[PDB]
């Protein structure tokens, strides 16, 4: 009865597949980078 | 100079003959334009 164990550890690369199968589904999502590090500081002109 | 008027001796362009033969007073010049032009970046893009 220890056929189990040894089948399950050997027919154990078609999960991969599955990965795809919840991959497929799902929708996926992409962001632009922001802009790191601090920022310059700009003022107007002297006004009158 | 205007003639037949009652002042003589007048200042700046007249209205009625500012050109006086001629069409376009070309000036030659460099400028400089230092502006605050509305763009962020080469970043806000998708980084793939």
């Amino acid at each position: 009865a220890s056929l189990i164990y040894r089948q399950l550890l050997t027919n154990s690369y078609t999960v991969d597949l599955s990965d795809e199968i919840q991959e497929i589904g799902s929708t996926k999502s992409q962001n632009v980078t922001i802009n790191p590090g601090p920022f310059a500081q700009t003022g107007y002109a002297p006004v009158n | 100079k205007l003639t037949r008027t009652r002042l003589d001796r007048l200042y700046g362009l007249p209205a009625a003959d500012p050109n006086n033969g001629k069409e376009y007073y070309e000036i030659a010049g460099r400028f400089s334009l230092i502006s605050l032009v509305p763009s962020n970046d080469d970043y806000q893009t998708p980084i793939a």
